[PDB]
């Protein structure tokens, strides 16, 4: 049996896709969103009167095990040097691996710093995190 | 919706396998890594349509004699709570919903509308595959069938599409109650030889791979995880010893129970006060 | 098997008025 | 028996509302509030003569998984670019479970931050931070 | 306030049982997903008003033979001390507390307010069903009864409400001594059908899952937890094997002695001194 | 101070569990929870002045016959060493002091003072009931009896105070050398009916209880944890079996002693030097 | 046996007391305070000459498991909006379980901070933090 | 056997002693020295040409188990308020448990902070940090 008024996202329900191409594997993203909220307190009260939005920032972060083929580098994703100015904006997708529709979409994708490890016992990793100009969650049902 | 791990581990092994073993590509694919010898032996034995030896799979303790060429033998095993929520609530609905069902349907053309019809009624409609309908199709749901504008569609009369929706059970209104449960189930292959069990572990492999895709454990069963224990005589009091290689899986589902309400609000009484 | 760990009394068994070792003549 | 005497909140005995609706599959909520405190030093003491309260602060975290439907985005109660500046203030009851009564409501509450985890081995969560006008206690017995 | 898990447990088990057994309807929902032959056959054996089967409960280690084709068994367990308050105190009461009581009371005309009658006297009032007195209403308690102004209300003469309260012992005050304990009981499904026994594991589950929402264990014996034995055969040395499924539940329970005071300070004494 | 665990549990347990078991309103009480049958059965059987049935505690391996109706069963256990102070140091004491002692002592009248007599000399006073004696009152202890002001407290000739005090050994000073142990003791109640032995349990819960407000483990015996086994079997080689449900007791003592110092300075002799 | 002249204080022999109400199911309590020493170097010296003590500043933290009835919000010592500002200050004592002493007395206690947590698997908690005036140890023997 | 060429000091072989009292339940204690070496660069090196001490600082911790008597504050050494005005300075002394011969002295104590722990499941602890005017290793053999 399968109630979907309970079903939840994991790991094996999600698929990390760029420019179509599902990136292979990935192993974890966060995503961050910040409004910068501040409020406004008067002299006759200690409380906040309100509160008011003034500044949008939100970055998104990927860690992926480093193929040998199809690495961040090699497809033109990342960069290494002066070769970053030529490259353009990206979006990322999140879609559902059961419909194939859309999770979250993220527009203007800007790659902010590139990380990668090199260890002797365990297997490689790269990170990036990226920063976007603006999130999307429309494309639903 | 309480969940019998065991029950739905035998409905999708028994077709799956059964689909899997018709054909010979499928299995060659399965057994690159192996042999010629084990592998073109297990194929001639058990792969085709015309096999003559056939593997069955069952529960554990059978009352009756079981054919130890080749079986899957399954057993429950333990269980565990890992995770909850506030006042165990899991989720709330308006309307009672079942299982989820993908039927396949073609469009039909109604009078001002392109439709499918479907064989029970939707509580809700989560999919129709290749369609992302616009405020124009002005998609609307009415019982059985679902329907959309037909003029500017018109080229479409005969859409061979197919449908992901949810059964409707009721009209009333509940609150879902219940936690997470981790369990594990164990599932081992038995042979008196040895290599007919290695070849039957890949299977196995294989046939769990691939139900990662499957609705159910996508909605119900997700984070599989695998462990194989190792190869073992199973019994040593017969004329020959039985080989197996026990499997331990393990599975994430969602224990719950719909709570329904009576309570409706429809009137207001706003009045005031004098003193 | 003994009777140790719980205890009972013997039991209330009805008794008979003929004296024993009765003389008869 | 049950003595109601030294009877304690507990996970099981509580309920996160809003707008009505039980939010589901809710895993965690803090709750912070600074009043400010600060002393008043005179020249001929080394001790704070008095303590006076300056300033309220005052913000709600909620930490959930990811349900398929009714997540926070779909729900409009989060927001993901622009569309926040048309959102508006919304309230977060805690109530009781038995007695539907109320624990503690906080008013005007308005959105901070939005943090989201995409992993592999464990299920997907989400972590919204919120900046309220003031809380309250009433409608108690 | 000792605590007796297992009483408690087997007086929620036994009419809630009953109740769940009496119907098919709820047997239906819990046994969704297990397959036909199954359901049916446990429906028609133990499920409705008429059935000529019955299922039992009761502790370990009876001297009497014992049902084994359905039976629910139980045993105390292992127990630790988790947590503790400063000097081991928990609460303190003005007024002797029993337990808390739920009882449904129709409202009452008095020639002043409008009154609930309940059976015992009323230590606090914690609940009215839907109704939030303001200071107009001047809610008061006067032992057994709960009473509100006539004038204002009196649409509502009738009001069928229920009422939640706790008894009242003694006009004494104390102070509660105690730790919480976090205890672990056993509970295990007995059949020589192992389907039987999976079926009523899953009764069990969904019980324990109702069970939530009841007052006592809401007040006393929160944070429950759950743990699922492998199913095996509880005895070979039958004709036939018995099949048992153990299952392990937790609760947290806070052990307290009331301490009572005599010191009852009623006069003061202030008076100065002269050298 | 060398601390006897075993000894200290045994004379708390038996006049308290007497008292206990010597008034029902207490029992009542503590059987709160448990089932009129069982709750009834062990007040006809144990409870009361007059209870025919008499409950016992002793050690374990006594070489008689010890009754198995109701009888609390206590054995060591397992210690450790957990903490520690530099050089071993734990205290220093300029006089002798042994047990800290409680006593009731009427106040008298002497000619220039109010007094309470004791039964044994003064070390050190730490509190005298509801009194904070100041500076015009003059506190003053003299060997066996206290003492303070007559004229402005000579309303209080008669007070029925009671005394908290310690004992005085000798005037030599010393050095007090130890460390802290975290002991472990078993206690188990034994009886052929199980229930007895839950209600057993019960009472030795409540008793432990009260045991916290003891002048001696408020001292020596701080840091109290419990934890209970599982009921099982004690024995089933007699015709019916012995039922018993371990429980474990843990302590935290300061084993020490005293070090006692023969140096003392009463003369200086600051002296110059030349060259 | 029990010499008094080795005893320590523990969790068993202590007690909370505000307002001669005990609190109940409270769990631990942090003290601190911080006279500012600081030292006076000379031209001709990298020593300190001498130390100086130079302002007072003291905090208590109590931490404890939130009751159905009696909670600091109920009992009216916290607050949780403008509630606060007629709430006068209070005395926090620490006093023995054995024979009823003070063992330490906070005097002139002011709110500081309010923290509560609200969390799935375990029972709820809540924390104050307070600053005040003086300390005092009197009333002993 | 006993060779003294390689003997260690322990917790067992260690002293802490106040005015000749011998502190009662003492767990810990560090001590800590700053120099404020600072070197000298020149233009023409990168390397610094020399070393030179320019400010000392030091400061002692004691971690203690308080006793029902004799603690910190009934000693008078430490204090809770304004009578910390009228407190002298001390030496702490650590003294050999054989010998009773000295290891250091630090002269010239005074009070920095002031910590107290009160919990539920542990003995209770108090912490008391000093800072010195000079240390000492004088009287030895």
């Amino acid at each position: 049996a399968s109630e979907a008024k309970q079903t939840v996202h994991t790991g094996n329900t999600v698929l990390l896709m760029i420019k179509g191409k599902p990136v292979g594997r990935a192993q974890s993203a966060s995503g961050q969103r910040e409004y910068g909220t501040t409020g406004v307190y008067e002299i006759g009260s200690i409380m906040p009167q309100e509160h008011v939005y003034l500044r949008y920032e939100g970055t998104i972060t990927v860690e992926r095990l480093r193929m040998k083929k199809e690495n961040f580098a090699d497809l033109g994703y990342a960069s290494l040097g002066e070769e970053i100015l030529k490259k353009d904006i990206i979006d990322i997708l999140v879609v559902d691996n059961l419909t194939k529709q859309v999770i979250i979409s993220y527009h203007g994708c800007s790659a902010n710093n590139y990380n990668e490890t090199w260890q002797t016992n365990e297997i490689v990793t790269e990170e990036i995190e990226f920063s976007y100009l603006t999130a999307s969650d429309k494309a639903r049902t | 919706a309480i969940t019998s791990v065991d029950s739905y581990l035998l409905s999708e092994i028994k077709p799956r396998l059964n689909t899997v073993l018709e054909n010979c590509y499928i299995i060659d694919e399965v057994l690159k890594d192996f042999d010629y010898q084990t592998r073109e032996s297990f194929k001639e034995a058990f792969c085709g349509k015309n096999a003559q030896h056939e593997v069955t799979v069952g529960f554990n303790f059978p009352k009756f004699k079981n054919n130890y060429e080749a079986h899957y033998l399954i057993q429950l095993g333990q269980g565990q709570e890992t995770k909850n929520s506030l006042g165990s609530i899991q989720s709330s609905y308006f309307e009672a919903t079942g299982d989820t069902l993908v039927e396949s349907s073609t469009a039909i053309r109604e009078d001002d509308k392109l439709v499918f019809t479907v064989s029970k009624p939707i509580g809700e409609l989560i999919k129709v595959e290749d369609i992302e309908f616009a405020k124009y199709d002005n998609l609307q749901v009415e019982g059985n069938k679902v329907s959309f504008k037909y003029q500017t569609n018109e080229d479409y009369e005969n859409y061979n599409a197919n449908i992901i929706f949810t059964e409707k059970k009721n009209d009333s209104k509940g609150l879902v109650k219940g936690f997470t449960v981790e369990e594990q189930v164990t599932v081992v292959g038995l042979s008196f030889n040895v290599d007919v069990a290695r070849c039957l572990d890949a299977v196995l492999k294989m046939i769990l791979i691939s139900m990662r895709d499957s609705i159910e454990e996508q909605q119900t069963f997700q984070l599989q995880n695998l462990s194989f224990g190792d190869i073992a005589p199973i019994i040593e009091d017969g004329d020959s010893m039985i080989f197996g290689r026990p499997t331990i899986i393990k599975y994430t589902s969602s224990l719950d129970l719909d709570y329904t309400i009576t309570q409706d609000i429809n009137k207001l009484t706003f009045k005031e006060r004098k003193d | 098997k003994r009777e140790d760990v719980i205890v009972l009394q013997d039991p209330y068994k009805v008794n008979d008025g003929i004296e024993e070792d009765l003389e008869i003549q």
